[PDB]
Parts: structure tokens; C-alpha cells; sequence
């Protein structure tokens, strides 16, 4: 039985699994008032990928395919391809193309295109509204609003690189993005399918532990806090190791290598999320060189030392 | 250095219309939204609406979609709010604010008073019995009055109360003792001795 | 629209005590924000996104809650923290504030110094008559004044006024004025203002003839 | 501890010189020019070299506060480290970790969040790594943007790379040059603490390159981007830290559908791969093929022709 | 997807200036550079320069700086190259080309001839014999190139040789052979079709036995 | 400037042969590109970035090289490939081409078909008289024509012309023209055209007498 373990990496050395940006800090908070069900950064401890989770960090919230537009519009419809530029399969038992955004918001990025005619290139500012009725990646279609009405060609490889999130600056619509609200992956009047399950602390006094990054904002006052259940490196590491789970709960200690002192302990659940013993919203204060260490498998009656 | 400076206090008759100015300095005026907030003494804080200067886009609170109008002239970096058909229930403190995520920038406030009362000088009466003396400021409009004794500790000046379209106020002094009462609106100054 | 209900409406604490005030919402919100306001000042954004501190905000402050129940907390009260706090929301248009919570200081109890003043001869010249009663430098704020004109309670023509908490000794003061007509005033002899406070089980009485 | 390389197909892995996925394998002659990239540099026992760091998303990013050059849409960025604490120029590395290790013009987005009240903004931005004012080792880089009024001073600012540009003409169609290092301290200075240049030493051998196509934002740039090791291999060696038992590790590229070996190659201790082939050649590989470490060999092992 | 159409053949006296047109269709004109290339019989290909139409941007080969001028009419999607002070070494085929990375789009080419010689129409002489028969046409004493020679209006294409002309004394001389079955000739009329664009002249000479 | 030296300048290949032509640069370049051009048509980008194939280019073509030495290769020559190939460079302005490599096709040897023609009567009613000789459809290209005016060889007044390789049967043809005055022409009787080719050890002679 191959022994289980987590990578020796500091928080800042790791990557958010829900947007291609580095981790910044750890956060814990109450989560009973809403549904926590992200589809990226979902992986079991024995290396089973869930939801829309794939291995590469750079591919989260990216799109590839060819685009079309009606005459003189700045809106382009992208017919999605799989990222290796082969055909996309809508029937495959997944919620949406692997790496698809798993929150409702406006993502701003750049739409680049290289034409096979002579190799010429071009890129323009583009925005995708993931809460739009016309956002249906599971059906293989998304729509971008851009800065051109003439420059992109049909039947040519086009890619979308995400940059950040936007907001109109006002107070009337200052509730976006909503990181815990999944899009309708197939468009209006449909239900999502093959979702990774929602998570919640069941043990009394416990809250989820979130790995937090700050999304860049390109305008106004967006919700830039972005929390994921596992760092992308853990997803990658579990997929590689595939160590059998000896129990439903793995005990992690967060250690400071400068002193060897344990700062806090936490539970890593088999299905792939972390909880701590704490009540209230809290930005954890951690030393620069700290990292997580797996110490043992425990039963389900283990009470964490308060954080 | 971001600062919102508002227009001065206004005293308007019922049925009239007033325009409050909000002059923004320290940033690109047309880049941020302006919020307008109403504060009545017993009604807490209320959000009137917001506007993005230089554009036509405005969002009004439904309660105010007929009383408040937002305009702007970008030349002078000033945002204006106009209130129509004033009643006694519009007497409040009005703010303009640039409301952000982590911090705000609020104007100093513009005081609006709606009343038909004529500007009236106060009648000042002496109050005579460690002994406590007093000063009675009765029947003036509008507020404020300034009450002093040179001697400051210990002195209690109580908030004035409105009785029949006229304000009445009280002052305590604890120890020649002379009451100094000033009413800026009426350009009046009085002195009252002890007996 | 979303209605914000704060509790308690008024509360007091000694320096060093723990303070907690709550906000309950008619509907679910995603974040709750808090404002601080002092007399004569504009509102200042104090806490944002439920738990995050604004610039210049001391670490003794914190916020927590979710859904429809939120709270603001000071683990050790200080004098500078005495102010009014409003909760505020963005999740549903229109933007709304709470009614507010007034935070005052606790202090050793202090008896009111009661003073009564007959109408001036100058006021009688002409028509008016105000009988004034001063209740100065007492604690707590809760106090009741009753007017008695030679035996019977008089309730009509009474106007009261309270100062805010004194910034020097954390006491309150109060003014009570019975306003009558000139012909009404000289039909009686003894005027008394009775004040019932916690500092004594017998009302503090001051009169004149 | 046994040495090994990850069970990952090529398409599942990431280029280590630009935040984009790998696409294919390429081999070619490299005696006519100097091969010395500073990103994707790692020894087999997990020691990072050059400007190489672990996260793929940080490659070709810049962080710091910006100042504005008057009478231009250009900004000077005073660099900070990735966690926004101060950057130390005295630290013995060629440049901040993740700094671009090629000469070309990179297009991306300059975003900023102001600490005054939290408002945000972003603008199209371009950095020229061949610029005289491109001096990352000194903690300064220069961006060309589409605004001259919008960014504020002393506020966290980030540059997100997207792709590379070229002016469209033939006169300057020689950019980017992926095998030409920038002058990390600005024009006419010498780089320091560089990871060494690599070359096949065994007769008949060529480097094996891990190739991606960079997004182009304009004109006809050079978009082929080759790295010596996949970012994941860097990540894996760092984690594993298996001691090298020899100077050369023999890898076989295997097709699991059939169990047959497609070709073999050398993975050198210093962190690069060579194959036995002569000439430019785009490798044809099965979709699920992967690399397998089979044994340590000496320096005199003759590879089976690829 | 792109097509470049160039202006017609030019014949100029020395010292003059010529302006060659290149009309682009199929893309946004002001978005791509146009390259200009010169081709002389014994000198391979030579790059004159490039320009980005509607903008001031031009890059000249130093050898042509002062000789070639690039201008554009963006309304009409046309790029122009002007050559000044023409001499005989400017006699060449001139191309406009949109040169990309993986493919190009070239104009059909514009032939320029610089000469002081007077334009002369061709004299066309029949070549007849004194189971296949070879006939001919002798096109003598014309200027300048080219002439267009066809047989029976283009009907006879196979077994047809038109030889490169030879320059003798400011005048070109050319011959063309055509082969048809003997069993047939002369029961068919076989006619030489000679056209000379410079003279705006086309003449026909049938072929007849002796 | 970067001078590109191609080699060989001209060559021939049998269908199926392995063909290799080289490009040498005066200085180092980062990529070499190749063009194909056939007679009467514009150049087409054939190979780009040294080894990558352009659109329509058959898999039998390939390119290689680095620094200052490059090559283009056809693993199996086909008739379709007969053309002229130019290499091309971007690394330094100005853009430059090589002089080119002319690739022609090989074929079974073939004897010249010789035809001789007396002067036309319309030309005879003019000062001149031109005697034409056609040497058609032969292989290889190497051939010599000799004129004999009543016995002795005449060399003055002869103009020759050779065609390029025929795209149909891959043969060459040649024209020889003896131009005299009417009075010079009417001073002799028998004009003969002798052709010596590799296909025979005896010269092919065709003559006429008046």
C-alpha cells in the first residue's frame, strides 16, 4: 500500500486551481448560508479527477476554437475545440469542457488568432459573460464581446487568455462575480450534469479551509476574492501518486520549517477538501516558509485543536 | 488628495425646488460613480441613487424616482442633485459620496431645512435662583445659536427643541456672570446678567 | 427591498469589556458592511466584506456572520470607539442601511444635581412663562421627571432635552421646561419637578413658592 | 531514492518558458547558435537553476508599482517580488525568478487595484525585453500602453502576458529570438549567475525540444518556443530530489496501447534531453505516449536512431 | 484568399517616371505591408522595399532610396510604386507581393521596358516547304517586346514552338513553328496570328504551298 | 548585405532521382526560405522557416541547414517539380534572394527533326532574304548547327535561338536564321543546314536548290 503524502510547497509557491493565478493566503469562513460546489480544483486523495478539473494550471478559464460573427458585430461566437485542438465531445460525462470557468461573472481577457492562410496573427481585448443565456460551453458555444468588428476570420484557430474580472463601478451591480454560483453550462433553461458534489463541514465547530487568490480587476469594484478547495499542485500530485486512502480523513499539520513549530492542524477529507476548527471569517496569519505535512490517517471522531 | 466639497446649507419654502452642488477634486470626475444619501434624525440612512457623470446612466431608488434628479456639468467637475416639491419630511442631511470597496470619500454634508417660518431673533431670558445659573433662548428660527459664558468649564448647553415653528434652547453654567447669546441669521447679539 | 434590523438600538460598555452588536436581514445577503459615525462627522466605512477592516481601523474590531445574521465586535472597548454604527448591503438593489447602534461608555453611577428656576420677570413682560429644571451630570441615562403644580401631575406643556454623553466625565445632563401662559402661572403657589433615578429610592425633589 | 520521470503525456504538460501548454516534440541542429535558456532549468536531483521557479503561471509576469513617463503612454515599473514585498537586486540570480529569457516584444494586460478604496483598472500593455530600459535585475522594466492618465503611483500593479508581436513588415521579422537572452541589467551590461549553455556532446546527437506555439497578437512573430524540460518535470524533480547515479539517464518513450517502445533518448543530469537524429524533424507521437526512465547509463551509451 | 492585380505593361523613354499600380482585394488594405520586387533576366530577384499603406511607414533597400517612391490610395485599395529617372537597367519585371510567413500573395507582374528606340510594327513572313509537316512564321524587325503569336486563333496549341527573339540593331526578330499532319495540309487553312501591343497592331498571314 | 550563393546554377534529374540543391550565406541567418518559380508565373513560397512546407507542397520536398549552409531536397523527382528554385532570407535587412537553381528533367535521347525554309516571296519583294532552319524536339539540349552556302561554311549573318525545355515531352528546340540581302541571296544556288547532335555520328542534313 503506497503511503499517502502532500507536496512540500509553501502557499505562495502554489497555484489557485480555479483561475490561472498564484495563491496568496489561507482563509476560513462559514459556508452554510450558500452552496460550495466548485468544479475546478476537484480531486480525491487517491488521484481521481472530479468535475471539470484537469492537470494544467494555465488552461483554467481559457477557450480554444474558431469564431464567427454576424455582419459588423463585435460579438463573436466561439465553437469550442478541446485544447489540443481536436474535436470537442459534448456527450462525455463531464459538466463542461475541462478547465471551464466555474463561477458567474464577466471575465476580461484577450482573443488571439493565427491564420493558416499565411501565418498572420492578431489579438484583441475580449470579455465573456459566464452568466449569459448565450454561455453554453457544454454545448460547445461561448460568446465574447470584443474591440473589433473586422479583424477575426472564420475557420481559424482562436484562443482566449483570461486576465481578470470586471464591474461597472456602480453600487447597483456590485455583486459580481459570484464565486459560489455555477453557470448554466448548457445555456438557459437547462440543468448542469455530472457535477462534483457540494461540500460542507459536518463536524461541529469546523469550517472549510480555503486556498485564496486575488483576481486582477480590470474595471470598477469586482469581487476579486477567489477561493478553491485544493491548490492546483495538490490536484497534480494526487493524480501522480494515486495513494490509496486508508481512511476518510487525513490529518495535516501546518509546519514552520524555521522553528519546526506546528501552527495549526486540519483535516484533509478523502473526497478532496480541507476543514479547520474555527468560528468566523478569518484571514490566517502564516509565516513565509510554512507548508502542509501529512501525519496520519484518523477516524471520524477526531476533534481538531482549535485554530 | 480626494475631496468632495458640497454646497452650503439651504432653507427653502415648501413646494419649492433646491439644487445641491457636489464639486469633486482629486480624480478624473467621469471615471467614478457618485452616490447620494439622505439622513433624517429619526430615520437613519437612506440611499437615493447613483450617477456616472458625463453619461446618461442613472440608477434611482424607486422611493425617489420622482423627487430626485441627477445632473452634472463636466466642465466644472460638479455633480448636482435637484429635489422637487419639498415637504417638512425632506428636512434632513444630504450627502454626496464616492463609495468604494475598502474605503469611501464623503462630502461634509449639505443641510436642508423645509419650513414656512420667518427668520426670527431669539428672546433671551436670565435664570437666577457651588451654585448653578442658566440662560433661556426661546422662539428663534432657524438654528443655530451660539451660547458662551470666556468661562467654559463646567458648562452645559442643551440641544434646542422645536415648538410651533420656532426653536427653543437652554444653557447651564456652574460656579459678575454674563450670558452671551448669538444668532447669526438675525445678526443679533445679546447680554444677560444675574439677579 | 432588503430591510436591515440592528440590535440593540443602544448599548453601553466599560473600557476593556467585550462589545457585540448584530444585524439581521429580511433576505439573504452575500456581504455585510459597517459604517462608523460620530457627532458632527460624515459616515466612515469601517468594516467591509463582512470581516475586512478599513484604513485606520484598530485590530480590536472584527466582523462575522453570513446569510441574514451578521455581527460587529470589539474585544476590548476603548473611549474613542464610542460612536454610532450602521450596517449596509449591496446584494440586492436598492442599497440599504441599518437603523444604527449607539455605543456609549459605562461609568460609576452619579446622582443628578437638580436645579429649579422660576420664570424671569423679563419673560412675563410679556405673555410667556417657562419653569426650568436642570438635572446635571448623572449616570445612567435612564431617568424620569414628573411635574407637580401644588399636588397634581402636569403633563401638558412639557418639553425635554438631553445632551450627548459628556466627553469629559461620561455623564449625561437633562433639561425640562414647563411652558404655560402668564395668567395660568399665577393661579398656583408651589411648583415641583420630581426626578426618579437609580441613585436613590426616594425621588430627588426641588420646589419653589 | 529511485529516480523517475512523471507519467504524463506531452499534451498534459506545460511549457516552462511561457504560461502555455506543450504541443509537440522537436529536434534540430543547434551548433550554429547558443542554447542557454534560463527558465525551465533544473537538475535531475531537483536543484532549480537560472531564473526558474515552480509555478507556470508566474512565467513572464511582472509585479510592482508604476510611474508614468510624461509625454508618452509609457510607464516605468519598479519591480516587487510575487508576494508584493520588496525585491532584492543583490541576490545572486540573473533576474527576478520568472523573468522572460528571450528577446522579443510581449503583449499583455496591465492591471491595477488601488489601496485607497479598491477600484480597479486594466489596459493593453506591451514590454520590449530588448529595450535599453528593460533592466529586471535592477528592478526596473518599461511598458508601452494605450493610456497616459489612468494608472496611479505606489499601487500594486501586475502584467499578465498573452503573446508576442511583430510590426508586420519583413524588415523586422526576426523577432522574437528565443535563443537570445535579454540584457537583464539594461543595455550594454553582462548577465550574471546564468545557467550554462547546453549542447549535445555525443556524435550524431541533437537536443530534444519541448515545443509550444506562442499566441501572436500582431504581424508575423517567431512563435515556436522550445524548452529543455517541461515545467512538470521541474516540479517533479524538485519534489522527488532523487540523487543522480550517473551523468545520463536513459528514457524510453512508450505507447501504452501497444506496450511497444517508440524511441529512446538521453536525459542528462544537468537537465536536458538529447536524441540520435540529424536534421530538423517534428516528431510524430501517439496521443497517450509517455516517457519512462529505464536505467542509468554512462556517457558512452550509443542511442538507437530516432 | 487574397488577390493582387497590377497595372499593364509599360514602355518608357529614358529619364521619364513610371508609376506602377497594385490593387489589393480580399482583406483590410491598411492592415498588411506590401513588398515590391524587381526581376531582371540575368539578375534573379531583388527586393526594392516595403510599405504600410495609409501610414507613413516605409522601408527602402538602400540601393533604391531615391529611385523608388511608395504611395497609396486607401479609398481604392491600391498601392503605387514610382520609379524616377529611368535608365535601361530599370528594364525588368516588377512585382508587388504580400509576403507572409507560410504563404505569399504575388501580383501577376508588370513588365517595364526602357529604350530610346522607335516603336516598330512587325513584318510577318510565311514559312512554307519548297507524314507530318512543319510550317512557320517569320516575325522580323519589330520593337519592343513582346509579340503574341498564336496559330489559327489558338486552335493549334500542340506541336507549336515559339522561339525567344534575338536583338539585332534595335530590332527583334522571331520565328514560330507549327506541326500538323501532311495528309491534311493544305486542305486546312493554317494561319499565323501575330499581335504587337506596342503598335496596337494585329495581322494575319495564312500559309500557302509553292 | 547577405549574399546567398546557390549551387548548382542549373541541373537535371530523372523522375525518381534524389535531388539536392544548396544555399550558402555570406553571414549567419536564423531561417532560410525557398521559392519555386515556373516560366511565365510569379514566385510561390515553397519552404519557410528552413524546413516547414508551404501550402500545396508535396511531402517529397524537404529543407535543412543552419548558420550559413542550407539545402533543399526532393527524395523522388517528378515532372511537376521542374522549375527554378530561389532561397531567401530575413535575418538582416535588406531581404535578399539567391540567383536561383534551374531544375530541368531528364528523358530518353531523341533526334532533332530538321526543317529548312527558303525566303518568302513577300520578303523577296523587299531588300531582305532570310533563310530559316528549325531543329525541333531533341534531347539533350547540347547541339550545333552549321550553314553551307554552295559548299563552304558561312558564319557571318547567322542568329540562333533556343527554347526552354518543353513541358509536354521535355525536349528542346532550336531555330537558326541566315539573313542576307536579296542580291546576296540570288548569287548562290544551294543552301544547306547541317545539324550535329549526340543522337547520331552522322550529321542530319536538309537542303534545297533553286
Amino acid at each position: 500500500s503506497k503511503p499517502f503524502s502532500v507536496p512540500v510547497l509553501t502557499v505562495e509557491e502554489m497555484t489557485n486551481s480555479r483561475f490561472p493565478i498564484p495563491l496568496e493566503k489561507l482563509f476560513t469562513g462559514p459556508s452554510s448560508a450558500f452552496v460550495v460546489q466548485p468544479q475546478n480544483g476537484r480531486c480525491t486523495t487517491d488521484g481521481v479527477l472530479l468535475g471539470t478539473t484537469q492537470l494544467s494550471p494555465v488552461n483554467i478559464c481559457t477557450f480554444r476554437g474558431d469564431v464567427t460573427h454576424i455582419t459588423g458585430s463585435r460579438n463573436y461566437t466561439m465553437n469550442l475545440a478541446s485544447q489540443n485542438w481536436n474535436d470537442y465531445d459534448p456527450t462525455e460525462e463531464i459538466p463542461a469542457p475541462l478547465g471551464t470557468p466555474d463561477f458567474v461573472g464577466k471575465i476580461q481577457g484577450v482573443l488571439t488568432q493565427t491564420t493558416r492562410t499565411d501565418g498572420s496573427t492578431r489579438g484583441h481585448k475580449a470579455t465573456v459573460y459566464t452568466g449569459s443565456a448565450d454561455f453554453a460551453p457544454k454545448l460547445g458555444r461561448v460568446q465574447f464581446e470584443t474591440d473589433t468588428d473586422r479583424d477575426f476570420e472564420a475557420n481559424q484557430n482562436t484562443k482566449f487568455t483570461p486576465v481578470g474580472v470586471i464591474q461597472d463601478g456602480g453600487t447597483t451591480h456590485r455583486n459580481e462575480p459570484q464565486q459560489w454560483v455555477l453557470p448554466s453550462y448548457s445555456g438557459r433553461n437547462t440543468h448542469n450534469v455530472h457535477l462534483a458534489p457540494a461540500v460542507a463541514p459536518t463536524f461541529p465547530g469546523e469550517q472549510l479551509l480555503f486556498f485564496r487568490s486575488t483576481m486582477p480587476g480590470c474595471s470598477g469594484y469586482p469581487n476579486m476574492d477567489l477561493d478553491c478547495l485544493l491548490p492546483q499542485e495538490w490536484v497534480q500530485y494526487f493524480y501522480q501518486e494515486a495513494a490509496p486512502a486508508q481512511s476518510d480523513v487525513a490529518l495535516l499539520r501546518f509546519v514552520n520549517p524555521d522553528t519546526g513549530r506546528v501552527l495549526f492542524e486540519c483535516k484533509l477529507h478523502k473526497s478532496g477538501y480541507v476543514t479547520v476548527a474555527h468560528t468566523g471569517q478569518h484571514d490566517l496569519v502564516i509565516p513565509p516558509n510554512g507548508y502542509f505535512r501529512f501525519d496520519s490517517w484518523v477516524n471520524q471522531f477526531y476533534t481538531l485543536a482549535p485554530m | 488628495q480626494v475631496q468632495l466639497q458640497q454646497s452650503g446649507a439651504e432653507l427653502m419654502k415648501p413646494g419649492a425646488s433646491v439644487k445641491i452642488s457636489c464639486t469633486a477634486t482629486g480624480y478624473t470626475f467621469i471615471t467614478y460613480w457618485i452616490q447620494w444619501v439622505k439622513q433624517r434624525p429619526g430615520h437613519g440612512l437612506e440611499w437615493i441613487g447613483e450617477t456616472l457623470p458625463g453619461s446618461g446612466s442613472t440608477n434611482y431608488n424607486e422611493k425617489f424616482k420622482g423627487k430626485a434628479t441627477f445632473t452634472a456639468d463636466t466642465s466644472s467637475n460638479t455633480a448636482y442633485m435637484q429635489l422637487s416639491s419639498l415637504t417638512s419630511e425632506d428636512s434632513a442631511i444630504y450627502y454626496c459620496a464616492r463609495i468604494g470597496r475598502s474605503n469611501d470619500y464623503w462630502g461634509q454634508g449639505t443641510t436642508l431645512t423645509v419650513s414656512s417660518a420667518k427668520t426670527t431673533p431669539p428672546s433671551v431670558y436670565p435664570l437666577a435662583p457651588m451654585v448653578t445659573l442658566g440662560c433661556l433662548v426661546k422662539g428663534y428660527f432657524p438654528e443655530p445659536v451660539t451660547v458662551t459664558w470666556s468661562l467654559s468649564s463646567g458648562v452645559h448647553t442643551f440641544p434646542a427643541v422645536l415648538q410651533s415653528d420656532l426653536y427653543t434652547l437652554s444653557s447651564s453654567v456652574t460656579v459678575t456672570v454674563t450670558c452671551n447669546v448669538a444668532h447669526p441669521a438675525s445678526s443679533t447679539k445679546v447680554d444677560k446678567k444675574i439677579v | 427591498q432588503i430591510v436591515l434590523t440592528q440590535s440593540p438600538t443602544i448599548m453601553s460598555a466599560s473600557p476593556g469589556e467585550k462589545v457585540t452588536m448584530t444585524c439581521s436581514a429580511s433576505s439573504s445577503v452575500d456581504y455585510m458592511h459597517w459604517y462608523q459615525q460620530k457627532s458632527g462627522t460624515s459616515p466612515k466605512r469601517w468594516i467591509y466584506d463582512t470581516y475586512k477592516l478599513a484604513s485606520g481601523v484598530p485590530a480590536r474590531f472584527s466582523g462575522s456572520g453570513s446569510g441574514t445574521s451578521y455581527s460587529l465586535t470589539i474585544n476590548s472597548m476603548e473611549a474613542e470607539d464610542a460612536a454610532t454604527y450602521y450596517c449596509q448591503q449591496w446584494s440586492s438593489n436598492p442599497l440599504t442601511f441599518g437603523a444604527g447602534t449607539k455605543l456609549e461608555l459605562k461609568r460609576a453611577d452619579a446622582a443628578p444635581t437638580v436645579s429649579i428656576f422660576p420664570p424671569s420677570s423679563e419673560q412675563l413682560t410679556s405673555g410667556g412663562a417657562s419653569v426650568v429644571c436642570f438635572l446635571n451630570n448623572f449616570y445612567p441615562k435612564d431617568i424620569n421627571v414628573k411635574w407637580k403644580i401644588d399636588g397634581s401631575e402636569r403633563q401638558n406643556g412639557v418639553l425635554n432635552s438631553w445632551t450627548d454623553q459628556d466627553s469629559k466625565d461620561s455623564t449625561y445632563s437633562m433639561s425640562s421646561t414647563l411652558t404655560l401662559t402668564k395668567d395660568e402661572y399665577e393661579r398656583h403657589n408651589s411648583y415641583t419637578c420630581e426626578a426618579t433615578h437609580k441613585t436613590s429610592t426616594s425621588p430627588i425633589v426641588k420646589s419653589f413658592n
